[PDB]
């Protein structure tokens, strides 16, 4: 039933805050934690993400983590900043300097235990905890380094629970430091082993969407987070509202993950917005599957879909939905592996997101995701063959061997995807 | 937290320190008596400007700074100058005899007699910090105190504060304003001794600043006051990210990650624009594109060298004033399509951008025009090794004959320290060559 949310680092806290802003609006929860909705569908499964405090007030089951206070101070004074449980703010003061080693081994180790104390207090209040949900980036230090450290500690204490992450992948097109490939490669190895479901959110795709599709001349991190917020609300609809398909984290994993390491999902959203003409079910279906709507900069036609989950939101014709989902499957059947029959599952929700009467959310486990890990691997190797910028990491006690092993395992992940792309 | 302690060593370091802290007070609205009416938290606070200023219960904003010199006449001007009420007496430390332009006297004979007192006063400042970030050390290469005592201080700071970050602003010698024949010696000795104790060093070529004041500001014979006010603006741009905050602000430590690919390769080249007089600036507004283009004009560099003949390992743009990313991105696109910006093959080519919205300030009676927007570029280029080569060559000419070496031996040094230091410089020049070679 209950999900415990964790958001770590600048990116993780900025996207996590927006996530709670959006679903709070969908569930009728105001910034004060009071309900002011017009439907019971909003409250039927609210306990998945919200604890009910005294006075019938709803408090997100969210834990905010960072090694510097800056970004979390802004969240607390943000629009929905007052809804979060004050005790669930766990922050240090030194920062991680965009250094995976600082988040994972030194600065983060000094803070991790206090984070686990908060996780334990939330989990203990769960009638039947089902898993955890982490928002973070892989290019920084705290979300990447301390985030993966938290996952490892959480798995040790709750090894039979599902671990789900929204992981923002770095891109030179939207880069803060040159060491992002190092931090990302080190993190992917952790995620391959210690998560069940990872939504790959590529800042390269988010930028391209804002620039090409939405015609935003100079996208900001806020514009990128608009797309992330919409995607996160879409892929969690089945967890938050009554439904038959992928209604919990474990059933989602069973339907989406045919092999344990291949659990990195390509999300998509339609319609792409930054308009009063509502789409048609055929238009949602085409855009939902269009590469320009994917949040991971990978061409689906360069690979094959192992599994797909589709979520339609709004009042529409279920008959027409099934016809269109069967249409796209029967026309491009070569891009769906034939050794997993009926690998495309579709869910419908009556409540649409704010500002739209109809929307569609895509979740694909495609072998084309290897292009994303290939990109990171090339950027990693270009620096690592000259051992450039490594002193930032050896200074925190890391050895070069650990980098070689992280590189090797991600190249293995790439080859494992290619194995099933030719099956 | 994130406090930064500044240490000004020798005449050059002290006088540059005077210009910097004067400029800081004007940028933050601090009066010569330390009062800051805009600061509503009395006695303390966590504002951005508190990284450089502590606060007393009486409302005084005190620089987190120590001034040290082995003779008193320069710091005496601070004791009696306009900002004498700014510093507590114990922050201004002076001896009676200087190093006579002799690294050996600054590091050993004379320096050892005051080093313990200096460390004690630095400790007093560090104890006031709740999250000390590091030190900024201002000094010349050529002076006996700026070279010899700085090296001693840096060595001692590594002991007392571990790997806590230490940044340098180093004054590279120029014949137009040099005061000692042996400045090449002192430069090589201090560069070698400090190399392993410094995380990042910004060299300021006095000849580059001299030419800029002559060419851009039409100053016939620039004085130290002319040079130091320009240097202040560059230092201000570099530290602005620590003293102000903003949505588009980028912390100096984050630029550092990109600027230092290997510990020894930690000498960024700074380029500043616009340097223009009030007469030329009148009715002539300099856009983002124009000041950005100026950053790739070698005549505006802080160190004389030719980046067009080397390779880039990082390019950082620190804007301040009326600047938005749109105009920055457009300017950068134009520059790449028309300038020789060749990166090494193991580095990404993107430029890292920061924007501080607080506009630049000028001191009254200065030569610089007040502009609505400015920029300092920090690039890591193999070309900065030219500065080492010129200095190492002058070293070799004199040392081959052991000219003036007796002044150092007489104070306790050995020829082995000279050859050891020179070999370390040869390896440094070699390191800059290797990082520029393409990968196999
Ligand atoms: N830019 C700039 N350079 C200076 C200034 N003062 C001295 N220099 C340079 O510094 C070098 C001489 O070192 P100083 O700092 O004057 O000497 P010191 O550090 O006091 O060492 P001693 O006097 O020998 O004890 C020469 O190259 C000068 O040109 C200054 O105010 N501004
Ligand atoms: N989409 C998005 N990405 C971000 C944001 N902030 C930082 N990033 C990305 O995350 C990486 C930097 O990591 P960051 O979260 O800032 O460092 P951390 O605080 O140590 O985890 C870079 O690849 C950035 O492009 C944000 O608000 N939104
Ligand atoms: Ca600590
Ligand atoms: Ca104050
Ligand atoms: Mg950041
Ligand atoms: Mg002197």
């Amino acid at each position: 039933r209950e999900i415990v949310h964790i958001q770590a680092g600048q990116c993780g806290n900025q996207i996590g805050a927006k996530f709670w802003e959006v679903i709070s609006d969908e569930h009728g929860i105001d910034p004060t934690g009071s309900y002011h909705g017009d439907s019971d569908l909003q409250l039927e499964r609210i306990n998945v993400y919200y604890n009910e405090a005294t006075g019938n007030k709803y408090v997100p089951r969210a834990i905010l983590v960072d090694l510097e206070p800056g970004t979390m101070d802004s969240v607390r004074s943000g629009p929905f900043g007052q809804i979060f449980r004050p005790d669930n703010f766990v922050f240090g003061q030194s920062g991680a300097g965009n250094n995976w080693a600082k988040g994972h081994y030194t600065e983060g180790a000094e803070l991790v235990d206090s984070v686990l104390d908060v996780v334990r207090k939330e989990s203990e209040s769960c009638d039947c905890l089902q898993g955890f949900q982490l928002t973070h980036s892989l290019g920084g230090g705290t979300g990447s380094g301390m985030g993966t450290l938290l996952i490892s500690k959480i798995r040790e204490e709750y090894p039979d629970r599902i671990m789900n992450t929204f992981s923002v992948m770095p891109s030179p097109k939207v880069s803060d430091t040159v060491v992002e490939p190092y931090n990302a490669t080190l993190s992917v190895h952790q995620l391959v082993e210690n998560t069940d479901e990872t939504y790959c959110i590529d800042n390269e795709a988010l930028y391209d969407i804002c620039f090409r599709t939405l015609k935003l001349t100079t996208p900001t991190y806020g514009d990128l987070n608009h797309l992330v917020s919409a995607t996160m609300s879409g892929v969690t609809t089945c967890l938050r509202f009554p439904g038959q398909l992928n209604a919990d984290l474990r059933k989602l994993a069973v339907n989406m993950v045919p092999f344990p390491r291949l659990h990195f999902f390509m999300p998509g959203f339609a319609p792409l917005t930054s308009q009063y003409r509502a789409l048609t079910v055929p238009e949602l279906t085409q855009q939902m599957f269009d590469s320009k709507n994917m949040m991971a900069a990978c061409d689906p036609r360069h690979g094959r879909y192992l599994t797909v989950a589709a979520i339609f939101r709004g009042r529409m014709s279920m008959k027409e939905v099934d016809e269109q989902m069967l249409n796209v499957q029967n026309k491009n059947s070569s891009y769906f592996v034939e050794w997993i029959p009926n690998n495309v599952k579709t869910a419908v929700c009556d409540i649409p997101p704010r500002g739209l009467k109809m929307s569609a959310t895509f979740i694909g486990n495609s072998t084309a995701i290897q292009e994303l890990f290939k990109r990171i691997s090339e950027q990693f190797t270009a620096m690592f063959r000259r051992k450039a910028f490594l002193h930032w990491y050896t200074g925190e006690g890391m050895d070069e061997m650990e980098f070689t092993e992280a590189e090797s395992n991600m190249n293995d992940l790439v080859s494992e995807y290619q194995q099933y792309q030719d099956a | 937290m994130r406090e930064c302690i500044s240490i000004h060593v020798g005449q050059a370091g002290v006088q540059i320190g005077n210009a910097c802290w004067e400029l800081y007070c004007l940028e933050h609205g601090i009066q010569p008596d330390g009062q800051m009416p805009s600061d509503k938290t009395i006695g303390g606070g966590d504002d951005s400007f508190n990284t450089f200023f502590s606060e007393t219960g009486a409302g005084k904003h005190v620089p987190r700074a120590v001034f040290v010199d082995l003779e008193p006449t320069v710091i005496d001007e601070v004791r009696t100058g306009t900002y004498r009420q700014l510093f507590h007496p114990e922050q201004l430390i002076t001896g009676k005899e200087d190093a006579a332009n002799n690294y050996a006297r600054g590091h050993y004979t004379i320096g050892k007699e005051i080093i313990d007192l200096v460390l004690d006063r630095i400790r007093k400042l560090a104890d006031q910090c709740t999250g000390l970030q590091g030190f900024l050390v201002f000094h010349s290469f050529g002076g006996g105190t700026g070279s010899g005592f700085t090296s001693l201080l840096m060595e001692r700071l590594s002991v007392d504060y571990g790997k806590k970050s230490k940044l340098e602003f180093s004054i590279y010698p120029a014949p137009q304003v040099s005061t000692a024949v042996v400045e090449p010696y002192n430069s090589i000795l201090t560069t070698h001794t400090t190399l392993e104790h410094s995380d990042c060093a910004f060299m300021v070529d006095n000849e580059a600043i001299y030419d800029i004041c002559r060419r851009n500001l039409d100053i016939e014979r620039p004085t130290y006051t002319n040079l130091n006010r320009l240097i202040s603006q560059i230092v201000s741009s570099i530290t602005a990210s620590l003293r102000f905050d903003g949505a588009l602000n980028v912390d100096l430590t984050e630029f550092q990650t990109n600027l230092v690919p290997y510990p020894r390769i930690h000498f960024p080249l700074a380029t500043y624009a616009p340097v223009i007089s009030a007469e030329k600036a009148y009715h002539e507004q300099l856009s983002v594109a124009e000041i950005t283009n100026a950053c790739f004009e070698p005549a505006n560099q802080m160190v004389k060298c030719d980046p067009r003949h080397g390779k880039y390992m990082a390019c950082c743009l620190l804007y301040r004033g009326d600047v938005v990313p749109k105009d920055v991105n457009a300017a950068i696109a134009t520059i790449k399509t028309k300038r020789s910006i060749q990166f090494v093959d193991w580095c990404p080519t993107g430029f890292k951008v920061g924007i501080n919205y607080q506009p630049p300030t000028v001191v009254p009676g200065g030569d610089l025009a007040k502009v609505q927007r400015a920029v300092c570029m920090l690039s890591n280029t193999t070309a900065i090794a030219e500065a080492w080569a010129r200095l190492d060559h002058k070293f070799d000419l004199m040392y081959a004959k052991r000219a003036f070496v007796h002044w150092y031996v007489g104070e306790g040094m050995e020829e082995g320290e000279f050859s050891e230091a020179r070999e370390d410089m040869a390896a440094l020049e070699k390191d800059y060559e290797e990082v520029g070679v393409d990968s196999v």
